[PDB]
């Protein structure tokens, strides 16, 4: 009966960095996906394995809402079967994904003259991430044969950089906030339903 | 004329198996099936040889990571390639003329390898290229006019190398360049006027280089950064125009006032 806390995920003042992406578990509540989908607030609203027109008509065991910030031209990597620095090393969706990827320009909130450096991404990794894996490690990356001993140097690079969004960037370089909704139906009653 | 294992390497063969969706690498394939491959994608692989790829003529996209492969000569026949992406931490030498037939190439990506030098004119035929990325290699210098024929380049990434200097006028032909990254190198100085003809430039990264801020050597760079400060960007938290710093002082390059 209680209201699902989607206003808290979508209207939070601060979002997570994509490498430290933030998951919120939604349970035992009523949610109105239709108001979001018809709102004309989003630049990306793509769903996989389910139609967005039928979300209020279904119930689920758990909904996961993962949120973060990336560049406009990286929203394409938040989709099943994609590759690139973001999908490979920062947020990876499974091939059999069931859910929706929602995104909106946040230049007005996440861009600053001279740069916004409170948003980071991971540039290097030994191997591609597995679906829904989170890696918040800050260990020097060994791009060569020599150990690094936890100290930066040649072929020994700190693995995280800041986006540095400037408000005069082109849209593909501007910040976008992203909400990924995962719809689960495990062996339990479904306690997340649309409005009555 | 069915045949398979046209790819001696076992890891690569399974990769071709997975692409064609067959039980095993013993399964024969026709030429029609070989001509059906448009895209090969081999993440996190152990491929040691890409022999046999010379017969996939309609490949347009290739992306491959391997900590073992060091020969890439077979790829010179893929004349329909528009997207090539290679992460080979053992690639030390580029075969002579390898890209000279890949004239439809739009995006070329070579990262995490050991190339310390590039052959002369290696890119001269890729007159359609829009994007060139050569990060995390060991390049210590660039050849003269190595980019002169890429008149349609819009993005160039040379970060995370060992570049100590840049040739004269090396970017002069790149009149549509909008994004250029030189950060994380060993550059003490740039040639005078090295950026004067980049009339479409919108984003440039200059930080993490040991800039020598002695006058008059730093004059062109300090004056250029102040005139074009709207185009400077940074991946480290600093006021972006101030992100290029003098070795020793740690003062911003753009704060250095050199006489006349
Ligand atoms: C808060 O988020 C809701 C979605 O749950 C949205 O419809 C609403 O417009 C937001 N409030 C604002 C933007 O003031």
């Amino acid at each position: 009966t209680n209201l699902c806390p989607f206003g808290e995920v979508f209207n939070a003042t601060r979002f997570a960095s994509v490498y430290a992406w933030n998951r919120k578990r939604i349970s035992n509540c009523v949610a109105d996906y239709s108001v979001l989908y018809n709102s004309a607030s989003f630049s990306t609203f793509k769903c996989y394995g389910v139609s967005p027109t039928k979300l209020n008509d279904l119930c689920f065991t758990n909904v996961y809402a993962d949120s973060f910030v990336i560049r406009g031209d990286e929203v394409r990597q938040i989709a099943p079967g994609q590759t690139g620095k973001i999908a490979d090393y920062n947020y990876k969706l499974p091939d059999d994904f069931t859910g929706c990827v929602i995104a909106w320009n946040s230049n007005n909130l996440d861009s600053k003259v001279g740069g916004n450096y409170n948003y980071l991404y991971r540039l290097f990794r030994k191997s591609n991430l597995k679906p829904f894996e989170r890696d918040i490690s800050t260990e020097i990356y060994q791009a060569g044969s020599t150990p690094c001993n936890g100290v930066e140097g040649f072929n020994c690079y700190f693995p995280l950089q800041s986006y540095g969004f400037q408000p005069t960037n082109g849209v593909g370089y501007q910040p976008y906030r992203v909400v990924v909704l995962s719809f689960e139906l495990l062996h339990a009653p479904a306690t997340v339903c649309g409005p009555k | 004329t069915p045949i398979k294992q046209i790819f001696p390497d076992d890891a690569f063969a399974e990769t071709i198996k997975a692409n064609l969706k067959k039980k095993s690498v013993t399964d024969a394939v026709t030429q029609n099936e070989l001509n059906s491959i448009d895209q090969i994608y081999a993440p996190d692989s152990d491929i040691k040889s890409v022999q046999g790829i010379q017969y996939l003529p309609n490949v347009r996209s290739l992306k491959l990571r391997s900590n073992k492969l060091h020969d890439i000569s077979a790829l010179k026949e893929l004349t329909n390639l528009t997207f090539l992406f290679l992460n080979l931490n053992q690639l030390q030498s580029l075969p002579n003329g390898v890209f000279d037939k890949l004239t439809n190439l739009k995006e070329l990506v070579l990262v995490e390898n050991q190339l310390q030098s590039l052959p002369d004119g290696v890119f001269d035929k890729l007159t359609n290229l829009t994007l060139l990325h050569l990060m995390v290699n060991q390049l210590q210098s660039l050849p003269k006019g190595v980019f002169d024929k890429l008149t349609n380049l819009t993005e160039l990434d040379l970060s995370y190398n060992q570049l100590q200097s840049l040739p004269e006028g090396v970017f002069d032909k790149l009149t549509q360049l909008k994004d250029l990254r030189l950060y994380q190198n060993q550059l003490k100085s740039v040639p005078d006027g090295v950026f004067d003809r980049l009339t479409s430039l919108q984003y440039i990264w200059l930080h993490d280089n040991p800039w020598d801020c002695t006058c008059p050597g730093i004059r062109y760079l300090s004056e250029w950064i102040n005139k074009h400060s709207g185009v400077v960007r940074s991946f480290i938290p600093l006021w972006a125009p101030d992100s290029a710093k003098c070795s020793g002082s740690g003062k911003p390059v753009r704060s250095i006032i050199c006489p006349t």
